[PDB]
């Protein structure tokens, strides 16, 4: 289920893949990497099996 | 060869004399009566007829309706001097209130 | 019950009032008339007011009916009011005087005088843009060269140190009201050379705000804006010298020599100053000539999930400081 | 036959509306319907006159802009 | 008397006419008033109040649309500027704020109504509407204008260019 | 709504600003038609024609009523009475 | 770039605009078993466009 009737997309790109994501924008604005790709894997295989 | 271009105006004035002439007035008239009565007839439209467009251009209407036409005579003191007795088919009336049916608080 | 209403339109207690005033004819903005990606250039001088990039809200403000807004906003998926490869030249820090095609070329001023600026910054490489003047009638000044954030976008360029400016007419040069007959106008047909000779990485000094309440964000009337705002006299005396620091007001390749020196340090952004009404055309980015060599400044204009996850993008990309916040 | 009551109080409230008067006693109806007949039937007997004369039993409407030139008022934009 | 200096000298005064005489319906389509039937209900005369004045020979009564104040419409911008030149040549506060983005300046070019007056004790006060998508000023009388008084609005300044009046009531000040 | 007197001057200006007639067609049309055969039978109308005497008749009454309402002001009141209307009917010199 | 005179975010929506947008949306929508390759490629396909 995603995207139909119950979860908005906006809402649901706010509430589905969160904690890599605020990692991945607060390492981009300060850390200031032009390739954050390693960063956004790395908190992306942390989770990897554990996305529910 | 034309008759109304001799003055210039647009009014016509052959039709004038022709049917002031049927129109038993009187049994002979001079030749300045027509054309005279052509520009004077002129310029009363032009009077009227300015006042159509700007009241016609206060509503940002292109057609002038006779509302306007209506507003146009009785707003002007000079013309409601002149057509005193005279209605309007469809004109209704200009808006008024009296002064002192005028409520109030504060 | 019904105040809510009546204090969100006369104007709060937020900072800044919820009544518009843009007087000047702002046009090539504001698109989509509901809640939506929108933009509000605004009369006073360095208020940016923007939508994209959305925001939930805490619902249930004086115990009415519950507001769709609580956990779940609305989403949203249309078009945005920006640029992304290469901004040709901006739609956010402008005065709302310009008139701008749909697809953003052309540059049409106010009866008075006008700016544009733009939104991307340049440190390292080559930006050998231009700026094709396509026309200047008589008592239309057409200066054009880099300024700054902090620069006053209806005060003249180079009456401030933020903005650097060569005059079009008769080529005196022009700088805080101080003028020397230095070069030659130009006008009519006139193309407008512009490379920022930085092309190695330089360090400048970006941000420094000294208002708050100014920075506010509360419900117009149907929409949110960002209230976004520079300042002056605190900016002002922040003014600090940097690297390859001289706006050269170039020829299309042929200079008359760099008319002022010593320019602000912080983020440049090329502003076009016109004086009446003129049409200019315009092409930035890291090329030398053609404007495609990147993706060719696109509108983002599309129905298909590319817009729809470009927007989701940019709503997380505010969503995570609206969150990591806290709201008064 | 009876249809002077035709005329019925919105009708009359409304044309009392043109006037510029908000304020009207309930006993004014029965004169207002008594003058307007004495006007409708002063009006149309010049208007028999001059449809019978020409020898048309039908009543056309220049003639009736003629009795009310002939009157004392006139009207504009019929004939 | 040729040999004594007398003091009082800067003036710094631009319409020289001080003189110690003084010997005083819908909206849209009222624009014809503004420009024709304008220019005999009031007289430009020595004001008591502070410097020259708008005297009255004719009356006017409550409710009455009166004068359409105009001058050169200018953005924010151009304050700045303005002000210095108005501290170089002389000039007063004449920066006419309708709106904090719109001031309409009165040193190059403006209209009769620059001969005003303030003081806490007005006879008018102040309206705007917009006729043909434009937003214009236009006054609109409380009271009867009597035969010699002079024409002044409130500033309406909420509480250092003083207010000398003599009113009671006058708060000495544009507050 | 409330307040008696506020709704009146609503009412009032709109109808100012409009400009239609006021009576309907068929009762006034049966009115006529049995006015004429009052004075001879079988009269054949013209549909145009019947439209004028209408419109010249408001045109008459709309004087009259604003007549009495002046002398309704001559008399310290609002409200126009029967009295006020013989007042106008008779000093206009149409008795 | 991407240090002090081009800001992080700035840098963010200004210089990398199609690289970071299409792994994005990938991952977010699509997600491919073996998604590295496609970042790989994807960055490898944008060297001469922006500096
Ligand atoms: N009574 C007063 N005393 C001092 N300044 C006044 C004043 N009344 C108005 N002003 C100021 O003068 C400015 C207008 S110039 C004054 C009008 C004109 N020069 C004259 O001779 O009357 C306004 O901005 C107002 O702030
Ligand atoms: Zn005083």
């Amino acid at each position: 289920k995603v995207d139909l009737q119950s979860l908005p997309t906006r809402a649901y790109l706010d509430q589905t893949v969160v904690p890599i994501l605020l990692q991945g924008l607060a390492v981009l604005a300060k850390e200031r990497p032009p390739n954050p790709i390693e960063f956004l894997a790395s908190y992306l295989l942390k989770n990897k099996a554990q996305f529910e | 060869k034309t008759r109304s271009s001799r003055a210039g105006l647009q009014f016509p004035v052959g039709r004038v004399h022709r049917l002031l002439r049927k129109g038993n007035y009187a049994e002979r008239v001079g030749a300045g009566a027509p054309v005279y009565l052509a520009a004077v007839l002129e310029y009363l439209t032009a009077e009227i007829l300015e006042l159509a467009g700007n009241a016609a251009r206060d509503n940002k209407k292109t057609r002038i309706i006779p509302r306007h036409l209506q507003l146009a005579v009785r707003n002007d003191e000079e013309l409601n001097k002149l057509l005193g007795r005279v209605t309007i088919a469809q004109g209704g009336v200009l808006p008024n209130i009296q002064s002192v049916l005028l409520p109030k608080k504060t | 019950g019904r105040g809510a209403k009546r204090k969100q339109q006369d104007g709060g207690t937020t900072g800044t009032t919820k009544k518009a005033r843009s007087d000047p004819l702002f046009s090539a903005q504001r698109l989509p008339p509901h809640g939506y990606p929108l933009e509000h250039p605004f009369n006073k001088d360095g208020y940016r007011y923007i939508l994209a990039e959305p925001d939930p809200h805490a619902p249930d403000p004086e115990k009415l009916e519950l507001d769709c807004w609580a956990g779940k906003p609305i989403p949203g998926d249309l078009y945005r009011a920006c640029l992304y490869e290469r901004v040709l030249l901006a739609l956010h820090d402008r005065a709302p005087q310009l008139k701008i095609s749909d697809d953003r070329l052309t540059v049409v001023g106010e009866k008075g005088y006008s700016m544009v600026r733009a939104s991307h910054g340049v440190r390292k490489g080559a930006w050998y843009f231009e700026i094709t003047v396509d026309e200047m009638p008589p008592d239309t000044a057409a200066r054009l060269g880099w300024s700054q954030p902090l620069g006053n976008l209806q005060a003249p360029l180079g009456y401030d140190k933020f903005s650097y400016s060569w005059r079009s007419k008769k080529g005196t040069k022009f700088h805080q009201s101080i003028g020397k007959h230095y070069s030659s106008g130009y006008g009519q047909g006139d193309v407008l050379g512009f490379y920022i000779n930085l092309p190695e990485d330089t360090e400048t000094a970006k941000s420094l705000p000294d208002t708050y309440k100014d920075k506010a964000l509360i419900k117009f009337k149907s929409y949110l804006y960002f209230e976004e705002k520079d300042f002056v006299d605190k900016a002002e005396k922040s003014l600090k010298q940097t690297p390859h620091s001289e706006i050269i007001f170039y020829k299309n390749g042929v200079n008359q020599g760099v008319a002022y020196k010593d320019i602000f340090e912080g983020v440049y952004f090329p502003a076009i100053s016109l004086y009446k009404s003129c049409t200019v055309s315009i092409n930035f980015g890291p090329c030398f000539k053609y404007p495609p060599k990147d993706l060719t400044y696109r509108p983002m204009s599309d129905m298909g999930w590319g817009a729809v996850v470009e927007h989701t993008l940019a709503d997380v990309l505010y969503h995570v400081e609206t969150e990591v916040d806290g709201r008064r | 036959r009876d249809n002077i009551q035709g005329i019925t109080k919105p009708a009359i409230r409304r044309l009392a509306r043109r006037g510029g008067v908000k304020r009207i006693s309930g006993l004014i109806y029965e004169e207002t319907r008594g003058v307007l007949k004495v006007f409708l039937e002063n009006v149309i007997r010049d208007a028999v006159t001059y449809t019978e004369h020409a020898k048309r039993k039908t009543v056309t409407a220049m003639d009736v802009v003629y009795a009310l030139k002939r009157q004392g008022r006139t009207l504009y934009g019929f004939g | 008397a040729r040999a004594e200096v007398h003091l009082r000298k800067s003036a710094f005064d631009m319409f020289n006419f001080l003189a110690s005489k003084h010997r005083q319906l819908p909206m849209p389509m009222r624009f014809r008033h503004l420009k024709k039937t304008s220019k005999e209900a009031v007289g430009v005369y020595r004001s008591p109040i502070h410097g020259r004045g708008l005297f009255c020979k004719r009356n006017i009564d409550a409710g009455e649309m009166v004068i359409e104040y105009a001058g050169n419409v200018i953005r924010s911008i151009q304050t700045d500027k303005r002000e210095k030149y108005y501290d170089s040549k002389g000039i007063g506060c004449y920066m006419f704020r309708i709106d904090d983005s719109e001031v309409v300046d009165a040193t190059m070019h403006g209209n009769a109504a620059r001969f005003i007056n303030h003081s806490c004790e007005p006879n008018c006060y102040s309206r705007v509407i917009n006729i043909d998508g434009q937003k214009h000023i236009v006054i609109f009388a409380m009271r009867k204008i009597y035969r010699g008084e002079e024409l002044t609005y409130d500033y309406k300044f909420p509480i250092k260019l003083p207010c000398n009046c003599g009113a009671k009531k006058c708060r000495k000040f544009l507050n | 709504r409330y307040r008696p007197g506020t709704v009146a001057l609503r009412e009032i200006r709109r109808y100012q600003k409009s400009t239609e007639l006021l009576i309907r067609k068929l009762p006034f049309q049966r009115l006529v038609r049995e006015i004429a055969q009052d004075f001879k039978t079988d009269l054949r109308f013209q549909s145009s024609a019947v439209l004028a005497l209408q419109e010249a008749s408001e045109a008459y009454l709309v004087a009259l009523f604003e007549d009495t309402n002046l002398c309704a002001i001559h008399a310290k009141r609002v409200t126009i009475l029967p009295k006020d209307i013989q007042l106008a009917r008779r000093i206009r010199g149409e008795r």
